[PDB]
RNA sequence: UUGACCUCAAAUCAGGUAGGACUACGCGCUGAUAAGCGCAGGAAAAGAAAAUAACCAUGAUUCCCUCAGUAACGUGAAGCGGGAAAAGCUCAAAUUUGAAAUCUGGCAACAUUUCUUUUGUUGUCCGAGUUGUAAUUUCAA
RNA sequence: AUUGGAUAUGCCAUAUAAAGCGCUUUCGAAGAGUCGAGUUGCAGCUCUAAAUGGGUGGUCAUCUAA
RNA sequence: CAGAAUGAAUCAUCGAAUCUUUGAACGCACAUUGCGCCUUUGGGUUCUACCAAAGGCAUGCCUGUUUGAGUGUCAUU
């Protein structure tokens, strides 16, 4: 099913479309110990992406729901934190990097490295 | 904020009482002149003295009902 | 300031006073742990002079060592390191000894201390090559030991350069 | 017993049982309790501004600043009692601090052992106080260590001339000879 | 095995309810009072009490579970910090924070615990007996160590906006002046209640009553006042609370202070009577605004009274006192037995009856069927 | 009775943190350099002289060539010179004493993003800190 | 589309401030069971310093460790 | 091969998600097979019974919070 028209309803509606969308699934690989046609396992394989594009609907209307609700907060679960590598969640921000003291506050406005030039 | 304002914004607080709305035996004909026995009969009101068991009574039955079971 | 009075009191170690406090001290530092947190560092200003400030984060332990090869300070900055996996040390000093055992403290840093983290005097530590810095002799009696400063006193050969044109 | 409290009684009873030097003896004779109540009534005018209402004065200081007034022209020197340990040893080699308060609990004794021949020699009044955590009440604070007094205004002087007189009468007139000799012992 | 299921699960016992909560007798009698729970036995007590034969109280573990998330129990815990924090400051002669702290006391509030327990107003109508019972209770007495004087005016306030918002919708339907005092028995928003009021007397403390149980059940108490005042009032268009004067408290006006400003009923409206200094004009001129007749008094009965002594728009000038020397004409001195059951009749009684002088009759209860 | 303070505990308390894998190259440990143990990064170790020199002096460290298979005692340097690259500095020790000027944390607003996932500012309340957190200074001064 | 250091320009800033160098009738703090000697396999054990001092090199030169 | 045809694609890119049991492996023991505990919710016409689901329960250490203990140091007309 197109999946930009299955997020203009709501999560409920999202709900009782989930499980005959399985009952159809549960029902179908009986068929398959039955004996039927060859065009069904083709409808085998696209009702589980079926089943395999809602499921990745409705998560994403919890998730998508809950970073809305995690605003402006300064704590927030692990789930929704930055997972790029381990040795950068625990390295120095540019902040706390480009931190200097005062006394290289005051070198540095008095005496910053110029521009200049020579002639040959 | 400035110290005169450190004061009287304090002063609009501190009155909370209900500022939004939350829901969106009897007598036994007992008086100063009851006929019907002969506690006491009293003739003039301001005869009547001040029952002093009240006190006792309504903490009890108070009492009851977060202490004696249901 | 008191550091003045503090640095040549502590070098007279033998003395009445300072040999008093010696055995004082020895008594409670032995029925306690071998390796148990401080409160206060017992010297606060030789701690204070090799790198301790008194802010959150700096944390001062002190660690026990049997006598009789590795240098028995280098230990007491390993042994401590592996007793506390997060904190790095940044020093360990001398501050008392028996017939039996010799008294160290050493001074740990949190690196993940919003504190640590945002003061630029102590900010070189939360970067990860300091990672285990006892551990790889990288450290005041680390360096010491392995002969690393200046002076004709403190496979380079051993390979054979053969250049393109020769 | 639990695991700590028979440390805790056995560290009370080997500073008795062991040989104090004359240097840490005088640490235990200590400032009795009357002499040590006016002390602390005379300091406790004398207490620096808490850090809460120092800020409160610094806004209603900043206010009429941010109008056109000012009293920093007519600001006249402040008073308080002066404390920290590195602070009150300059106070006292430049012979400004008048009455040294020192506790009687520093838990490393070396911080302030030098600090009665200090005031021995610079001639500064000294006496030896009870309950460092009594002088960290006087500052807020959780423990202070020392104190001292090197400026009372003209209102205090005739009643500091005279406390000072009990502090060299009962400590320093007294404890003459324990100062000089070994502790301990008992 | 026994032991583990039946009666034994879901009963448990009060010591092993503060084990699960972690409260003390003093914590869990606190709390237990501003939210419901009472004892409940089991029907057979030995195999609950897992095969032991104590006399032991029982509580169901569905409510002792649902305790679990208050955040009440949160509010009481960080008032164990304040004291703890306020003794750390007043124990260290430090006087400024002593003062800054109290007005920043922490506070909880009584919105949601008062939303759960009482879903309906009409069944909070039915439970607004005792709560304004005990409002009418405390605000007659002296001032308490542990009664709140701040409270008092509470108690005073709560029960004039109860008085003056139920004469202005006349509410008041049945009234009996019984031995123990007036019990007015109302009926608002379709439920009728009856609340019984005593007498003004010289009160003294009965030092037997926990007041210390009493100003947590006041409190619980002190909410439902202000919670009905705050949807009677809407439901009346009236200001919730109410404008108050204090120039008429001052002067000890009563309903007449409290302005209820817009934000039988008539069995005595064509009665103009006035009150000498003999009766409690309190709950007299109250009876008289619920059955909508104007009520007078004397300036000592109280100030802000619509008619005089010499007033002769007194339709009934009841006099206590059995002597009037100054019973005007047309304004026939009676006694409050004849109001009290033009109260209970519903109509006109009458004043000859119960006059000054006369035979009082016997008052039944007005509750009484 | 009560209250501070010190020490020690307890908590599925609030928030964090440490193991383990790769190990060509790095740095240590003992070790017949091999093996074993430990520990990091894109490089690491080293580093701004308690260094050479005996000159008309050189000037942190690293690396290449040379010194040189030379001095010194089969092993075996280093100074100088020639290159590549060059960037310097930060604390402790002196009283801010006319004022702990310092900082973590909780809450609330304002933003902000490699990012609704990031990173901060401001207000406010504890707390840390006078057994010393900032400003100042590091001998070149 | 994310990002770099810059250029010009707009708004803010709070500067009652901070910094370079003259000039000094003034002061100038410097890291210890470490250095060091004895002695077993740079470590172990015994002992334990000083302020023109201490270190390494030819009375001098040069450096300022813990 | 059948397969549907008419956003096809075992396509490419890829920033949102899914990721079974184990494994540093972490509620306990084990090699399988189990044993549990706490909170919440739901269920089948009962939370007096029962079951299920969901969320938690490793250790050491750091910072802070709360609760304490100490014949540990003191003050309290």
């Amino acid at each position: 099913l197109k999946t930009f028209e299955l997020r203009k309803q709501s999560q409920e509606n999202l709900a009782e479309q989930l499980q005959e969308l399985r009952q159809e699934l549960a029902s179908l690989r009986v068929q398959k110990i039955a004996g039927g046609s060859g065009s069904k396992l083709s409808k085998i394989k696209t009702t589980r992406k079926d089943i395999a594009r809602i499921l990745t609907v409705i998560n994403e209307s919890n998730r998508l729901a809950a970073r809305e609700a995690y605003k402006n907060k300064k704590y927030i679960p692990l789930d929704l934190r930055q997972k790029k590598t381990r040795a950068i969640r625990r390295a120095l921000t540019p902040y706390e990097q480009s931190r200097k003291t005062l006394k290289q506050i005051k070198k540095e406005r008095y005496f910053p490295l110029r521009k200049y030039a020579l002639k040959a | 904020l400035t110290s005169e304002q450190r004061a009287e914004r304090e002063r609009e607080s501190q009155s909370n009482y209900a500022d939004h709305d939350l829901w969106a035996p009897p007598s036994h004909e007992e008086s100063y002149n009851p006929p019907e026995e002969y506690p006491k009969k009293y003739k003039s009101l301001r005869v009547v003295p001040a029952y002093s068991n009240l006190i006792k009574e309504k903490f009890e039955r108070c009492l009851d009902l977060y202490l004696a079971p249901r | 300031g008191a550091y003045k009075y503090l640095e040549e009191l502590a070098k007279k170690k033998q003395s009445d006073v300072n040999l008093f406090l010696s055995r004082v001290r020895a008594w409670e530092y032995r029925q306690m742990n071998v390796i148990h947190r401080a409160s206060r560092p017992s010297r606060p200003d030789k701690a204070r002079r090799l790198g301790y400030k008194a802010k959150q984060g700096y944390v001062i332990y002190r660690i026990r060592v049997r006598r009789g090869q590795r240098s028995a300070r280098c230990t007491a900055e390993e042994r401590v390191g592996r007793y506390c996996s997060n904190l790095r040390v940044l020093n360990s000093y001398w501050v008392n000894q028996d017939a039996t055992y010799k008294f160290f403290e050493v001074i740990l840093v949190d690196p993940s201390h919003k504190a640590i983290r945002r003061d630029p005097r102590i900010n070189w530590i939360v970067n990860p090559v300091h990672k285990h810095r006892e551990s790889r002799g990288l450290t005041s009696i680390g360096k010491k030991s392995r002969g690393i400063g200046k002076g004709h006193r403190f496979l380079r050969h051993n390979t054979l350069s053969l250049r393109r044109y020769r | 017993w639990p695991e700590y409290i028979r440390l805790q009684r056995r560290r009370k009873i080997l500073n008795l049982r062991l040989k104090v030097p004359p240097a840490i003896a005088q640490f235990q004779k200590t400032l009795d309790k009357n002499t040590a109540t006016q002390v602390f009534k005379l300091l406790n005018k004398y207490r620096p501004e808490t850090a809460a209402e120092k800020k409160q004065r610094l806004v209603a200081e900043a206010e009429a600043v941010a109008n056109g007034k000012s009293a920093q022209d007519v600001s006249k020197k402040p008073y308080n009692v002066k404390y920290g340990l590195n602070h009150v040893v300059a106070l006292i080699e430049a012979k400004k601090a008048k009455l040294v308060l020192i506790a009687s609990d520093v838990d490393p004794i070396e911080l302030v052992v030098f600090l009665p021949a200090l005031c021995k020699k610079m001639g500064v009044p000294y006496a030896i106080v009870k309950n460092k955590a009594r002088l960290g009440t006087v500052i807020h604070q959780k423990t202070a260590a020392v104190l001292a007094v090197t400026e009372v205004r003209e209102e205090d002087k005739n009643e500091l001339a005279s406390i000072v007189s009990a502090v060299d009468a009962n400590f320093s007139a007294k404890y003459d000879e324990s100062r000089r000799k070994w502790g301990g012992g008992i | 095995q026994k032991g583990k299921a039946g009666a034994a699960r879901i009963y448990i016992t009060r010591n092993q309810a503060l084990k699960k909560l972690q409260l003390t007798l003093a914590d869990f009698r606190r709390i237990c009072i501003l939210k419901g729970v009472y004892p409940r036995e089991p029907k057979n007590k030995k195999k609950a009490n897992k095969g032991s034969t104590a006399p032991v109280t029982f509580y169901y573990t569905k409510d002792i579970q649902y305790l679990l998330h208050e955040p009440i129990v949160q509010k009481f815990r960080e008032y164990k910090v304040f004291a703890r924090k306020l003794s750390k400051a007043l124990g260290k002669g430090e006087l400024e924070t002593a003062k800054r702290l109290e007005a920043r006391k922490p506070t909880y509030s009584l919105d949601h615990i008062i939303k759960e327990r009482y879903p309906t107003f009409h069944d909070a109508l039915k439970d607004i007996d005792d709560a304004l019972s005990m409002l009418f209770l405390f605000s007659t007495m002296p001032v308490t160590d542990k009664i709140g004087a701040a409270t008092v005016a509470n108690c005073e306030r709560l029960c004039a906006e109860f008085q003056h918002y139920v004469i202005r919708s006349n509410s008041l339907r049945k009234a009996f002046l019984s031995i123990k005092g007036i019990y007015y028995q109302a009926e608002i928003f379709g439920e009728q209640i009856t609340w019984i009021v005593p007498y003004k007397f010289a009160q003294s403390v009965p030092t037997d009553v926990d007041f210390r149980i009493m100003h947590t059940f006041l409190e619980f108490y002190q909410a439902l006042m202000g919670f009905v005042n705050f949807k009677l009032y809407n439901t009346l268009g009236l200001r919730y609370p109410p404008k108050i004067d204090v120039a008429k408290s001052e002067s000890a006006a009563g309903l007449a202070a409290y302005e209820l400003e817009e934000s039988n009923t008539s069995l005595f409206s064509n009665f103009t009577f006035f009150l000498s200094r003999e009766v409690p004009r309190f709950s007299l001129e109250f009876v008289i605004r619920a059955f909508g007749g104007k009520v007078g008094w004397d300036p000592i009965l109280g100030s802000g009274s619509p008619f005089s002594e010499s007033d002769p728009v007194i339709t009934h000038h009841i006099c206590d006192r059995p002597h009037i020397s100054q019973k005007y004409e047309g304004r026939i001195y009676i006694q409050p037995q004849w109001v009290y059951d033009s109260i209970n009749k519903g109509i006109l009684e009458r004043t000859d009856l119960y006059a000054c002088g006369a035979t009082l009759p016997p008052h039944l209860s007005p509750f009484v069927k």
